[PDB]
């Protein structure tokens, strides 16, 4: 009938541990499933728990089952960026249908080494159509606040990894179709560090 | 010492299936394949316990599939009919005018298909009539009970007509007051 | 050993019939359909086993239908679409008839149900070349791709370098932003960045391409406006290596 | 409480 | 009647309880046309073909670790669980036997007749019925029908005694049953 997951969302710094809970009926229990659901991927099963008191491990992910109390705990030790997904738990009664929880959306914040925060202006697509500002190389602690002005568009932070180089970086983009819009004023509502490089 | 049995079957070409729970030779419940609901043997059991009919329907589906696979596997070997023993008895010792129940016990038969009718002075009766489903046995043959509430009389004769494929003609079990 | 679902996304008019096709795992015994409305829980619709419906949702039957035409395909039919039918449709299958195993999910079909197809627009795609300052300061080159004015939501952005798809040095917004956030029929915008070494960007024998797959109007859909029919299409922008 | 069914499996083919 | 061949697929899942739930033996048995072909015994721990018909299932079901594990856990998750679910109205069901004592025939004194002791509508099945001539137990001339199941969570028994009664005789029938603290006694005299 009803399955609840707590918390709905979760932030965790790379290397740190986290856990979250699942609550299911304490009656007509057959199985409890945990599924990992990455952004554009398909939900992939992590565990199928059937025995009360059993603990299952799939590397850095652990799951516990308490049938009498009607709860399950999912544990992520030494969280890695690849662990960022929605974790769904599903309860199985006598039939085959799964009753799902609302999930726990996990965001693993990556460790940023060598932070050189800066705001650049890219050369407009032929020509000009729009002006594009790129806020790059900032630390994970810097939060990218929304546009504030309706004519300007600002996207949330995004981590890019140059796998070969072992280099990770944050970035957010600002754009507007004319005219007063510039780099220095682009990210006003966001907490810009004083060290932020501006080329003139 | 106690025994709990989950008995399930599927029969072809009749397309008849059954799912029941047995406690020490007595039925707890069964699943009605038409209504797809749990039928408790005594109403009170439904107040003290629960069952998801679906688990039974999922098992019947599998037994149905397994029957198709076992038929082919056996090279279409049919079942040998074992005719039943029929006994007619009463709920309590009989006394003229005080209400009683005629119990018709059908036993030691296979396949579990039986046509059972109650006759009063040769004519059929359906008033207050109840039956059980096919009950299990250690020898894997079946049991069945039919009930007729009646008022004992000297003017009335009763019969239980049983039809099984293992019987040459229909078996009749007589009862009258003595 | 995976479940496949076609198409990735689908746009349909309110009241029309839709057929979500699926390919379960070959030797699997049980097949399922689940759906998830945005911000809601993944919900069960129907299960199927040995050519028959096992369990069905209280909504299903009055609206939906399933079919198993051959030993490879499984389909879901929505008789008449409603605005509330806008969801991600998951197909699943499991191996055991006993149910004591995991259900394997398909990648899902994103179904968008619209009152009218008039507001459907493909994206405009533009590439912004890396800042010379960024090159001079970090010896790195960030290209920026913008996909703007598309409706409805959900496009697939990809980066191609010298004809090969690249995933390294790339990051795209997980969710798009609204252009006119007040409006409910508001068009969307999505951005992405590709970062390479200044050496790599400076080599003029290096081609950079940004592709946006849009899911729009179908083959048999009605189109009466003067503008090009906003069909399913790939919109792209490019950039070449500058020695500078 | 609930009476639990022991779930059946499909036979070998 | 109808002469078409019949095909029967039957299955039993048995839970045998010893000393409450201290010892449990579990059996999942498969029958095709009365013939048991394959089974899982908790004391064996795996599926074993009973006949050649069971052979493919034995190797297939033992190769299905999720299904085989469900069976290895059945003694708890299934047997003991189900035992506890109904324990109060099942193992603890106690129904009072109704006792009647009557002669079968209207036969005169100093000649033979059958003294009937009817014990009816009781639960559980276990019952001890004893006949007493004149305070002393009669072990001989006792004709029992045995335990009769009414198929509705009640039992009955007719325990008859061969009697050539005298004018002073006082026949007494004793009923020992789990649902009774004080043993029931019904008496008949000539
Ligand atoms: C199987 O059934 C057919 C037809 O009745 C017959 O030809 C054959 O002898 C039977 N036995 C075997 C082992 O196939
Ligand atoms: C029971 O009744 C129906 C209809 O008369 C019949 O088709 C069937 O064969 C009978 N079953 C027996 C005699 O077992
Ligand atoms: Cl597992
Ligand atoms: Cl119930
Ligand atoms: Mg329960």
């Amino acid at each position: 009938l009803n399955v609840e997951q707590s918390p709905q969302s979760l932030h965790v710094q790379e290397g740190d541990s986290t856990n979250f809970t699942c609550s299911f009926p304490s009656s007509n229990f057959y199985a409890l499933h945990w599924y990992r659901w990455e952004t554009a991927k398909s939900p992939e099963a992590l565990f199928v728990m059937t025995l009360n008191g059993d603990e299952k491990k799939k590397g850095r992910i652990s799951a516990t089952l308490n049938t009498k109390e009607g709860y399950s705990y999912l544990y992520i030790k030494g969280s890695q960026p690849e662990d960022s997904a929605t974790y769904l738990c599903a309860f199985k009664a006598a039939g085959n249908k799964l009753t799902f929880g609302g999930g726990t959306r996990v965001l693993v914040k990556p460790n940023i080494q060598n932070p050189d925060p800066a705001v650049y202006q890219l050369r407009d697509s032929k020509s000009s159509d729009k002006s594009v500002c790129l806020f790059t190389d900032f630390d994970s602690q810097t939060n990218v606040s929304q546009s504030k002005d309706s004519d300007v568009y600002i996207t949330d932070k995004c981590v890019l990894d140059m796998r070969s180089m072992d280099f990770k970086s944050n970035s957010a983009v600002a754009w507007s179709n004319k005219s007063d819009f510039a780099c220095a004023n682009a990210f006003n509502n966001s907490i810009i560090p004083e060290d932020t490089f501006f080329p003139s | 010492e106690h025994v709990i049995i989950q008995a399930e079957f599927y029969l072809n070409p009749d397309q008849s299936g059954e799912f029941m729970f047995d406690f020490d030779g007595d039925e707890i419940f069964h699943v009605d394949m038409a209504k797809k609901e749990t039928v408790w043997r005594l109403e009170e059991f439904g107040r003290f316990a629960s069952f998801e009919a679906q688990g039974a329907l999922a098992n019947i589906a599998v037994d149905k599939a397994n029957l198709e696979i076992m038929t082919k596997r056996s090279n279409y070997t049919p079942i040998t009919n074992v005719p039943p023993e029929v006994t007619v008895l009463t709920n309590s010792p009989v006394e003229l005018r005080e209400p009683n129940v005629l119990i018709c016990f059908i036993d030691k038969f296979t396949p579990p298909v039986v046509n059972v009718t109650w006759l009063r002075n040769g004519k059929p009766v359906t008033t207050g009539v109840s039956e059980t489903v096919f009950l299990p046995r250690e020898d894997h043959l079946f049991r069945k009970f039919h009930y007729l509430p009646f008022l004992p009389s000297t003017e009335d004769v009763y019969d239980c007509r049983v039809e099984h494929w293992g019987l040459d003609e229909p078996l009749l079990k007589h009862w009258e007051f003595d | 050993p995976e479940v496949t679902q076609t198409p990735s996304h689908q746009v349909t008019q309110m009241g029309q019939e839709v057929i979500l096709r699926c390919v379960p795992i070959s030797n699997h015994l049980y097949f399922y359909w689940y759906r998830q409305i945005l911000g809601q829980k993944v919900e069960f619709l129907v299960s199927f086993y040995n050519n028959e419906i096992s369990e069905k949702s209280e909504i299903f039957d009055d609206q939906f239908s399933v079919e198993r035409p051959d030993g490879s395909n499984f389909t879901l039919k929505i008789r008449s679409t409603k605005l509330e039918d806008s969801a991600m449709y998951f197909c699943a299958s499991s191996g055991l008839a006993g149910g004591m195993d995991e259900q394997f999910f398909g990648p899902g079909t994103r179904l968008t149900v619209l009152e009218d197809l008039k507001n459907v627009f493909p994206p405009e795609v533009a590439v912004f070349e890396p800042s010379e300052a960024e090159i001079s300061h970090t010896q790195k080159a960030t290209l920026v791709c913008l996909a703007t004015g598309f409706y409805p939501d959900h496009v697939e952005l990809s980066w191609w370098v010298n004809g090969k798809e690249v995933h390294s040095g790339v990051c795209t917004d997980p969710q798009p932003l609204k252009e006119q956030p007040a409006l409910n029929d508001s068009r969307y915008a999505l951005s992405s960045r590709l970062r390479v070494s200044a050496t790599f960007w400076q080599n003029p024998r290096n081609h950079f391409r940004c592709q946006v797959q849009f899911y729009g109007l179908s083959e048999n859909d009605e189109w009466t406006q003067d503008r090009a029919k906003p069909v399913t299409q790939i919109v792209s922008a490019e950039a070449w290596g500058r020695a500078d | 409480r609930f009476y639990k069914t022991l779930r059946a499996e499909q036979a070998s083919q | 009647g109808d002469t078409r061949p019949r095909f029967l697929e039957y299955s039993t899942s048995e839970c045998h309880f010893f000393n409450g739930t201290e010892r449990v033996r579990f059996l999942d048995r498969y029958f095709y046309n009365q013939e048991e072909y394959v089974r899982f015994d908790s004391d064996v721990g795996e599926f074993r073909a009973v006949t050649e018909l069971g052979r493919p299932d034995e190797e297939y079901w033992n190769s299905q670790k999720d299904f085989l594990e469900d069976r290895r856990a059945a003694v708890d998750t299934y047997c003991r669980h189900n035992y506890g679910v109904g324990e109060s109205f099942t193992v603890q069901r106690r129904v009072h036997p109704k006792v009647t004592v009557y002669p079968s025939k209207t036969q005169p004194l100093q000649h033979h007749n059958l003294l009937v002791c009817s014990v009816s509508g009781f639960y559980p099945g276990s019952i001890e019925v004893r006949w007493f001539r004149n305070g002393q137990e009669e072990k001989t001339g006792v004709v029992s029908t045995g335990l009769i199941h009414n198929g509705d969570w009640t039992f009955q028994t007719l325990v008859m005694l061969e009697t050539v009664p005298r004018s002073g005789e006082v026949y007494t029938c004793q009923v020992e049953h789990p649902s009774v603290t004080s043993p029931l006694t019904v008496e008949w005299r000539a």
